[PDB]
RNA sequence: GGCAGCCAACGUGUUGGCUGGGUAGGGGAGCGUCCUGCAUCCGGUGAAGCCGCCGAGUGAUCGAGUGGUGGAGGGUGUGG
RNA sequence: AAGUCCAAGAGUGCGGCAGUGAGACGGCGGGGGAUAAGCUCCGUGCGUCGAGAGGGAAACAGCCCAGAUCGCCGGCUAAG
RNA sequence: CGUAGACGGUGAGAGCCCGGUACGUGAAAACCCGACGUCUGUCUUGAUGGUGUUCCCGAGUAGCAGCGGGCCCGUGGAAUCUGCUGUGAAUCUGCCGGGACCACCCGGUAAGCCUGAAUACUUCCCAGUGACCGAUAGCGGAUUAGUACCGUGAGGGAAUGGUGAAAAGUACCCCGGGAGGGGAGUGAAAGAGUACCUGAAACCGUGCGCUUACAAUCCGUCAGAGCCCUCGACGUGUCGUGGGGUGAUGGCGUGCCUUUUGAAGAAUGAGCCUGCGAGUCAGGGACAUGUCGCGAGGUUAACCCGGGUGGGGUAGCCGCAGCGAAAGCGAGUCUGAAUAGGGCGUAUCCACACAAGAGUGUGUGGUGUAGUGGUGUGUUCUGGACCCGAAGCGGAGUGA
């Protein structure tokens, strides 16, 4: 009973190769180049996965500190102030409101500030 | 009403082969042998130390000889009559054979192991002390071939 | 092909009534004057032959 | 304990035979036919297939180039397997493929087999297929429909019987056998099981002591 | 929010608690290929193969979902 | 004597199947060396790498933080 | 219709279209068989068991020795068989063998010769079959195949199948020197045109869509503007639980495999694609573990009868008693002077006693003891034994 591997051999072969589509080079065209590139693609999409709720936080703080300085004041000082006032409003929908409409922003900027202490440097 | 294709072997009676070297999934690139050596590509006997005096070497050879003229015995004991014979009676070798007792063709010695109760009369190739006191205390006899 | 019994390792070992494999203790052969009887009679009878050796004296035994 | 009554080929009936219950009223055992079966097709297996090593293949004995400075793989022989047209490596030899099941495994398969069509109303004796000095399909295809309306019978009819096994042999889901000869495979391939008088009693008989 | 391994409780399929990086290596359970017993189904109103589309599965992979090409054999179940 | 105890997935005994028997650097105790080596040889219920992904040290197996079941465009922190 | 539903072919799956199949019938001649006669030979100028001695019973042989060979037996205490050399008998109250040798007993009758059956094989012929291969497979050889070719020579040794149902194989016209094509026809199809079934990938073009010429890129991944296409909705261009293509730009980012303490490594291997290429099989082998049958039993091997996978086959093998070097004894046995300790053995557990807390023993009762044969899996033994690789060794030959 001899088997011809073919029928079985090539289904990996198209898959990779399909998933290889618009690889620059011969990573495109070669199921062993474009395995090889499927390999770092796979775990760079892990990686980036990951990261990418960092990079998101990342400039959410960004935009937030800029609308704060706008404001006057740092953004350091902003979100403990809203940590004390019990607002509790995450940074993807602060930088929302950083953005979209400036006015709630003032408006919560004003609240953290007045849940702050008269003096941020006592020894308390 | 089963047919040929209602026919399944019982649970757990087939195990699946397994294949090895057939992919870094299960077994690959060493089928189970690790890396380089003696071992890597062929084995090695069993009586086979590194070079040292092997232990079937530096013991001594048991002591004695065989006798090739031994005379060896199939052997019963007297507590086997009692279960064989319920009422005791005539007992030789080979209405003793058929109660699957000793083997077919060999040389019967009894012995005197469990407790003989019934009325026996037991002949066989040899006897053992307790054994003949225990046919006789019995109410049997006992004489050998 | 049938299996071969290792000769050299039958007529070294024995098999008791359960089925441990019993041995013959060395240094007894020669030079025994100043051995000590203490030592010398230490020395005789069968003993037991180890675990880690009973999975090869097994193999040798059986072939 | 069945009581399988005997059809005449006129539409009639003679008498019935008795079926012990030790030899037809067995439990079926699924896992032992299998491997009864199984043991069956095995030794039905012609295991004439074969190959060439390394070493039957013609030629190969010259070392085809010079082993060192040639800037080429290392290669011993142009029928390595490697090669094409080279040795093939564990590849089929003939094999016989038969396996010797305990007899007591076989007759217990038989019984079971047996058992199971009986419980289900599948074993039918008659007195012969057909009237006998010469063979018919025809006759004996309408009188094997009157018998059953299953696809697969089993016709178990003693050796001698030459007539009638003629007149049945040529029906498209038909399969005759000897009492002598009956295995579970035959018996479980039937939906239904037609015995003959001759060959119910001799099955009987070969085990009634 | 989803999965899985070990264990426990009522109880008899759920829930709960712990745990789930990994080479050599050990164990378990599976995907795809071909040949076959038995059973069923599909196919010149177009099988296989190939090329796609649109999808699916935890993985090998799947598509008795669909088109193009094609021109005669295939699928599925349960064993070997 | 307790602790842990829906777990350490712990000990011990018997058996089936192993791989391993080239280790590395760092902390502490030492031999050799010139109280040299990214040297060499030992000890260590010492660590990490090997066989370890992620964050820090610019980059940087072995240093510091921390052990990756999967997903999230939530939050709190560790070294820094 | 069927004693024929084997298998093929015929324009696609045919028992009733063809060849056939089941079943019957047929040989002039040659050859192979028997059978009956001529023929050939022998036996009967003759049979039988007795009663008492002499002769005969395979000679340069047996035996013996030296040196060898072969026996399970490697010179050993070494018989039996046997070669070369030397020496060398008896004819039956002889001689040979029974593992040195001797005695007694037993078996036989060397140095003369023929001999069927049961056993081994297949160049060749006939007929079949395959859980065999299906064109890099199977024979080296589906085709010029031991061919072409390579070598002085022994010798080595390839590659090459598929139009269609049927050649109906493209008349005629046009461009071209032809090759090749374009119309027209043939055909079910010419995405079947004797470069011919299906026609994948590598590789090579052409057309369109997006992008790209201030930019240091393991060539991806995550975020992402702009453009292009498509599916819905409202409507008439802008959103939407959308989907594709391409991507300016920004963050992160040191190939794969081997082998290493450690390789992106400037260590190895790999130009690319397609096809191929490595733990297999045999065995009452060994050990372990599943599963099944029977169970103090379990099972047959050769073999015999079955057009079968079925049935007989008790020879053996394993379990059933051990201790001992052995004679032997036997729930014991060995050692020993020891009712004196220890070794091994008496399945295992329960209780009740009697003795010591030096590790518990002894005994009376009870319970009662599990193996074996198929077969799956792992490992193993003997085999080329997971696959590939030397330099070299031997035999017989070919070459000045
Ligand atoms: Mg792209
Ligand atoms: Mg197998
Ligand atoms: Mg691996
Ligand atoms: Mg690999
Ligand atoms: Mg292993
Ligand atoms: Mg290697
Ligand atoms: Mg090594
Ligand atoms: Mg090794
Ligand atoms: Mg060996
Ligand atoms: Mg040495
Ligand atoms: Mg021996
Ligand atoms: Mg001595
Ligand atoms: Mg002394
Ligand atoms: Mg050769
Ligand atoms: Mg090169
Ligand atoms: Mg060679
Ligand atoms: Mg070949
Ligand atoms: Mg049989
Ligand atoms: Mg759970
Ligand atoms: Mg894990
Ligand atoms: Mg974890
Ligand atoms: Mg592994
Ligand atoms: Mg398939
Ligand atoms: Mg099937
Ligand atoms: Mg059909
Ligand atoms: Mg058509
Ligand atoms: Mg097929
Ligand atoms: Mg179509
Ligand atoms: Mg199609
Ligand atoms: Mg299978
Ligand atoms: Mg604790
Ligand atoms: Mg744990
Ligand atoms: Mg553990
Ligand atoms: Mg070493
Ligand atoms: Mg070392
Ligand atoms: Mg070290
Ligand atoms: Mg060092
Ligand atoms: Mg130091
Ligand atoms: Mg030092
Ligand atoms: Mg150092
Ligand atoms: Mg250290
Ligand atoms: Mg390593
Ligand atoms: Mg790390
Ligand atoms: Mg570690
Ligand atoms: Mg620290
Ligand atoms: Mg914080
Ligand atoms: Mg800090
Ligand atoms: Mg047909
Ligand atoms: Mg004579
Ligand atoms: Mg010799
Ligand atoms: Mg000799
Ligand atoms: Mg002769
Ligand atoms: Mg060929
Ligand atoms: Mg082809
Ligand atoms: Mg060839
Ligand atoms: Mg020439
Ligand atoms: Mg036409
Ligand atoms: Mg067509
Ligand atoms: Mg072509
Ligand atoms: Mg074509
Ligand atoms: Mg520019
Ligand atoms: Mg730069
Ligand atoms: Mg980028
Ligand atoms: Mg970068
Ligand atoms: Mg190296
Ligand atoms: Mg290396
Ligand atoms: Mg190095
Ligand atoms: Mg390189
Ligand atoms: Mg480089
Ligand atoms: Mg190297
Ligand atoms: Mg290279
Ligand atoms: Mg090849
Ligand atoms: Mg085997
Ligand atoms: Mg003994
Ligand atoms: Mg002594
Ligand atoms: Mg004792
Ligand atoms: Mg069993
Ligand atoms: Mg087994
Ligand atoms: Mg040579
Ligand atoms: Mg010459």
């Amino acid at each position: 009973a001899r088997v011809k591997r073919a029928l079985n051999a090539q289904k990996k072969r198209r898959t990779v190769l399909k998933a290889s589509k618009g690889y620059r080079g011969q990573r495109s065209r070669l199921y062993r180049k474009a395995k090889e590139q499927q390999l770092h693609s796979l775990t760079y999409a892990y990686r980036d996965r990951r990261a990418r709720k960092g990079e998101f936080r990342k400039l959410w703080i960004s935009r937030i500190n800029a609308a704060a300085r706008a404001n006057d004041i740092t953004y350091n000082r902003l979100i403990q102030g809203l940590k004390a006032a019990g607002v509790e409003v995450d940074r993807k929908n602060l930088a929302e409101l950083a953005v979209s409409d400036p006015a709630a922003f003032t408006a919560l900027v004003d609240v953290a500030r007045a849940a702050l202490p008269e003096d941020v440097n006592a020894p308390s | 009403v089963i047919k040929l294709h209602d026919l399944k072997p019982a649970p757990g009676e087939k195990k699946a082969k397994t294949r090895v070297g057939r992919g870094e999934g299960s077994k690959g690139k060493t089928a189970g042998r690790g890396t380089k050596g003696t071992k890597a590509r062929k084995n090695v006997p069993v009586m086979f130390e590194g070079g040292q005096m092997p232990i079937h070497m530096r013991l001594p050879k048991l002591k004695g000889f065989k006798n090739r003229f031994r005379t060896e015995y199939q052997v019963v004991n007297v507590g086997d009559i009692n279960k064989a014979f319920p009422q005791g009676g005539t007992v030789g070798v080979d209405e003793l054979v058929a109660k699957g007792l000793v083997r077919k063709n060999s040389l019967v010695k009894v012995l005197g192991d469990g407790k003989l109760t019934v009325k026996v009369d037991v002949t066989a190739n040899k006897f053992s002390g307790s054994a003949r006191e225990a046919i006789t205390a019995a109410g049997g006899s006992a004489t050998e071939l | 092909p049938k299996a071969k019994t290792h000769s050299g390792a039958s007529k070294r070992f024995r098999r008791t009534g359960t089925g441990k494999i019993v041995r013959q203790k060395a240094n007894r052969r020669h030079l025994l004057e100043h051995k000590p009887t203490k030592r010398t009679r230490r020395l005789d009878g069968r003993t037991t032959v180890s675990a880690a050796d009973n999975s090869r004296i097994n193999k040798l035994l059986n072939g | 304990t069945l009581k399988v009554d005997v059809k005449t080929p006129a539409g009639k009936t003679d008498g019935s035979v008795e079926l012990p219950a030790e030899l037809f009223d067995v439990e079926p055992n699924i896992a032992l036919m299998h491997q009864v079966v199984t043991a069956q097709l095995a030794a039905k297996r012609q295991g004439t297939h074969s190959t060439k090593t390394r070493g039957e293949v013609s030629g190969g004995g010259k070392k085809p180039y010079r082993q060192k400075g040639t800037g080429r793989a290392r290669q011993g022989s142009t029928r390595a397997p490697q090669f094409t047209g080279g040795g093939t490596v564990h590849g089929p030899k003939p094999r016989d493929y038969s396996q010797r099941t305990p007899k007591k495994m076989i007759a217990a398969a038989l019984r079971g087999a047996l058992s199971d069509r009986a419980r289900n109303d599948r074993i039918h004796a008659v007195t012969e297929l057909v009237e006998g000095q010469t063979p018919s399909t025809k006759s004996a295809k309408t009188f094997l429909g009157t018998l059953t309306e299953n696809k697969k019978v089993l016709v178990v009819i003693g050796r001698t019987d030459e007539v009638g096994a003629k007149s049945v042999r040529n029906l498209p889901g038909v399969h005759v056998i000897s009492p002598d000869q009956l295995n579970t495979y035959d018996v479980l391939n039937a939906d239904d099981v037609v015995f003959s008088v001759e060959a119910l009693n001799a099955y009987i008989s070969a085990n009634s002591k």
